[PDB]
């Protein structure tokens, strides 16, 4: 007789049918991804279209139960995700045009090649090709050539498509009662209907700026040290006062600076933390890696993995004709079916990536008791930070001596910690200005503050303002330089990587406060302390059933995103950089001094 | 059977070996709520009702007195005064199908809770609103029966578990189901304590020349003392001489 019981019966019916169809869709996606076959592609398309049609029909049926008369907050959380119309609010021809634009942008991004002008004889794709020449090569001219060629090709091929994608997504979000598509992207962090714990979606652009104004001295010192060190390899191309060129940052886009560590190592004469020689001399295997990682998880107090995880995962390259997508992906197919698809070899990087993917699997296991709408992360940063907890903890020398892998008399002096914290800085605090810059640029573009004839001018100035990187040659609006990245060309929100990089240090600080670690935060280990695992599992089991402010406050005691754990993590590195930059020009002004 | 249409089998006039059932290690769950296996071997019961169905692994805990859940409310309700056993084992090697075994249904929506040991195979459309269904599916009218997936790649808690519930009961009737009688070897010509078909005593059991008629089991003298008996295992007649006590 009431709206509550009708909504609860509708949600039970949707949960059972959606779990069934989502298991079918995820099994089809798994069968496609571990074994590329055109029949598997057709099965995956059929299952995805069945799930899309089912979700559209239940989104149509969910509008009849109004949210204004519902008092239960979990029913509100389950029904807001259903009553969102999405792209179906448009006309059929506009939705078809938007989907066609998305698929053609994906195919043109995937099918790029690095063939030289006037030398078309042979080339590769980006992953065997451009990754090697931009990450590992020490030459200036070939890096500049590959960079300019790829940005030029993707710019002419995607500048109309990305412009029309912006226009259609803006019309979609204005039709769906949001201000812009960036405002739609900030709806994942929105909390409403809870007094005190509520979080406006316009408060995210305040908190991100507030945390970046305290990131920015550490990034200025890191940029000054990198600029001072990189003149040894590039003497005439880099000015001592101006900004860095774009193609020398150890990546295609400068997203991760982690390949610049070999060029900027502080103390090369010290022995390294690289355990790969002892890992291959002890004859490790992928099963041994996952067993030691599962021992690491059960030492913290999280439950061990099911027999279906061991019997169904793909932990090795299957063979000759069974090609697989070698990217590390943790799969939650639902109904207790957790598995990892990751091609492995004996490597410390694959060890840490296995810890990352089993962190994702454990987080999928923890909210498995929740209903189907609430089986996701509290926001889009939680689900990627929970694996990075394991990635930070598994890299420590205490953990690598716990499993007997690192040598027991390896001494943790000052230099062997500074040159590890610098690698962690290039991995973590190097991606914060690029992420905040790119998402600020996308929010201003989708908001309409930047016209189409000022996209690139505003972007490179913003790059000069935030990241401290100048263009190698001057570019104009004939190119679309940011859209060459994987996430922006495939309709992925990208600010998830900013809050992840802050939440991982908040959670680890809380879980190092719980584990009673006396020493520094970078030497802290989560292992052997069940009281840290209970603190973590009290938040991992909630899912979307609770606001992310309350789930954050359950761990760290603060109901907002905070930046102080990241600063006091890098405090010995920050003091060493402040004592190192006695006479170098710390920071920068925006300039064209290294190149006009 | 499926749990909305669970099979009930009436068991009477037989001897039941629960020790093979208990000693079988294949059963993942063996909960008895008013009996013990030794008690099951030593209690004679009038009726044994075997209720059989397939559920998930998570639903196994709902098969108990005083439990609440979709199986325990809308499919199979056990009373609070239940005297019986619940036996459950994983049937992934038989029930699961690689394309999905949709053949095992369960009732998701019902107007009211079940009475204990009620069964309701009716496919009446659940009317959750004031709007009438008129049989057809609508925005508030749902089909009450839903299919289990039962794929072999499911995790534990979604894997299919075959459950058999045995209900034992004593009525105002002669009880006939009773546990395995463990007869020992027969020793003759010695003063032993004999227990022959419920007739107990102490005596020397020797061979007898008294030829019983086939319906007769025991033998009495003038003084109404059992001096002849028939062995139930092998149909032979034994004299019961009292043990040779005397005055000192
Ligand atoms: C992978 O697909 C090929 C294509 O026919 C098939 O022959 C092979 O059996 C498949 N392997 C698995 C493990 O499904
Ligand atoms: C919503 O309803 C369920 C079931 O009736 C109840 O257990 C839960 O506490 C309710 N939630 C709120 C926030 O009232
Ligand atoms: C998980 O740990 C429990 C606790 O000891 C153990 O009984 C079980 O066999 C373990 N599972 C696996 C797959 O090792
Ligand atoms: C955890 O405790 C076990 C048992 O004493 C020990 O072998 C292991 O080295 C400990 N690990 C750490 C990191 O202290
Ligand atoms: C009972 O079992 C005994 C065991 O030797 C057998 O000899 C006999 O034929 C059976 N039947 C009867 C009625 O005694």
């Amino acid at each position: 007789s009431t709206i509550e019981e009708q909504a609860k019966t509708f949600l039970d019916k949707f949960n059972h049918e959606a779990e069934d169809l989502f298991y079918q869709s995820s099994l089809a996606s798994w069968n496609y991804n571990t074994n590329i076959t055109e029949e598997n592609v057709q099965n995956m398309n059929n299952a995805g279209d069945k799930w899309s049609a089912f979700l559209k029909e239940q989104s149509t049926l969910a509008q009849m139960y109004p949210l204004q008369e519902i008092q239960n907050l979990t029913v509100k959380l389950q029904l807001q995700a259903l009553q969102q119309n999405g792209s179906s609010v448009l006309s059929e021809d506009k939705s078809k045009r938007l989907n066609t634009i998305l698929n053609t942008m994906s195919t043109i991004y995937s099918t790029g090649k690095v063939c030289n002008p006037d030398n078309p004889q042979e080339c590769l794709l980006l992953e065997p090709g451009l990754n090697e020449i931009m990450a590992n090569s020490l030459d200036y001219n070939e890096r500049l050539w590959a960079w300019e060629s790829w940005r030029s090709e993707v710019g002419k091929q995607l500048r109309p498509l990305y412009e029309e994608y912006v226009v259609l997504k803006n019309e979609m979000a204005r039709a769906n009662h949001y201000e812009d598509y960036g405002d739609y992207w900030r709806g994942d962090y929105e909390v409403n209907g809870v007094d005190g714990y509520d979080y406006s979606r316009g408060q995210l652009i305040e908190d991100v700026e507030h945390t970046f104004e305290e990131i920015k001295p550490l990034y200025e010192h890191l940029h000054a040290y990198v600029r001072a060190k990189l003149m040894n390899a590039y003497p005439s191309y880099i000015s001592p006062i101006g900004c860095l060129p774009a193609h020398l940052l150890g990546d295609m886009w400068g997203r991760f600076w982690t390949n610049l560590y070999s060029l900027t190592v502080p103390f090369g004469q010290k022995p390294n933390i690289d355990v790969t020689d002892a890992m291959v001399d002890q004859a490790w295997d992928a099963q041994r890696i996952f067993k030691e990682a599962e021992k690491f998880f059960v030492s913290v107090g999280l439950p061990n993995m099911t027999q279906g995880f061991w019997e169904n995962s793909m932990l090795t390259d299957p063979g000759n004709v069974q090609k697989a997508v070698c990217h590390p992906t943790a799969w939650d197919l639902g109904k207790g079916d957790f598995r990892i698809l990751m091609c492995t070899k004996v490597t410390m990087d694959d060890f840490l990536t296995a810890h990352h993917e089993m962190g994702h699997i454990q987080y999928d296991m923890a909210y498995a008791a929740q209903p189907f709408l609430l089986r996701n992360g509290a926001n889009e940063g939680f689900h990627e930070a929970v694996g990075e907890i394991m990635s930070l903890s598994a890299a420590t020398p205490k953990h690598l001596k716990s499993i007997g892998l690192l040598s027991p008399d390896f001494q943790e002096d000052n230099e062997t910690e500074i040159n590890f914290l610098l690698k962690q800085a290039l991995t973590i605090v190097g991606t914060l200005p690029f992420t905040y810059m790119l998402e600020k640029w996308r929010w201003m573009v989708f908001k309409g503050e930047i016209p189409k004839d000022q996209w690139m001018k505003k972007w490179w100035e913003m790059k000069r303002e935030i990241v401290g990187v100048v263009e190698p040659v001057p570019h104009d609006e004939t190119y679309c330089d940011p859209a060459s990245l994987f996430h922006v060309s495939n309709d992925y929100s990208f600010i998830r990587y900013y809050t992840r990089t802050l939440y991982q240090f908040q959670f680890q600080e809380a879980l190092c406060q719980a584990a009673k670690h006396e020493g520094p935060l970078h030497k802290c280990d989560i292992s052997n302390s069940t009281e840290a695992g209970q603190k973590l599992f009290n938040m991992l089991r909630l899912g979307k059933s609770e606001p992310w402010t309350l789930a954050l406050e359950n761990v760290v005691g603060a109901k907002n995103m905070n930046v102080r754990p990241l600063l006091n993590y890098f405090e010995p590195l920050f003091t060493w950089l402040k004592d190192q930059n006695k006479n170098s020009f710390v920071g920068w002004s925006t300039d064209w001094s290294p190149y006009a | 059977a499926s749990v909305y249409a669970w099979n009930r089998k009436r068991i009477s006039n037989c001897v039941a070996d629960y020790s093979v059932l208990y000693n079988s290690a294949s059963f993942s769950t063996f909960k008895c709520y008013g009996v013990s296996p030794t008690k099951l071997n030593d209690l004679c019961f009038t009726n044994v009702y075997a209720d059989s169905f397939v559920i998930r692994g998570d639903e196994v805990r709902q098969i108990a007195p005083g439990q609440t859940g979709k199986i325990a409310d809308y499919n199979y309700k056990l009373p609070d005064d239940f005297t019986g056993c619940v036996i459950a084992w994983n049937s992934n090697n038989l029930d699961s199908k690689v394309g999905g075994n949709y053949n095992y249904l369960y009732r998701l929506f019902r107007k009211s809770n079940l009475k204990p040991f009620e069964r309701d195979i009716s496919t009446e459309i659940y009317q959750a609103g004031s709007t009438p269904c008129n049989g057809v599916e609508g925005f508030n009218c749902y089909f009450p029966l839903q299919s289990y997936g039962f794929q072999p790649t499911y995790g534990v808690g979604y894997q299919p578990y075959r459950v058999v519930v045995l209900s034992f009961e004593l009525l105002h009737a002669p009880a006939t189901v009773c546990g395995p009688k463990k007869s020992t070897n027969l020793v003759k010509n010695k003063c032993v304590n004999f227990n022959f078909n419920g007739l107990t005593g102490t005596g020397v059991l020797t061979e007898s020349n008294k030829k019983f008629l086939p319906f007769q089991q025991f033998g009495r003298d003038i003084a109404d003392t059992t001096d002849a008996v028939r062995d139930p295992q092998t149909l032979e007649i034994l004299d019961i001489t009292p043990c040779s006590f005397g005055g000192v």
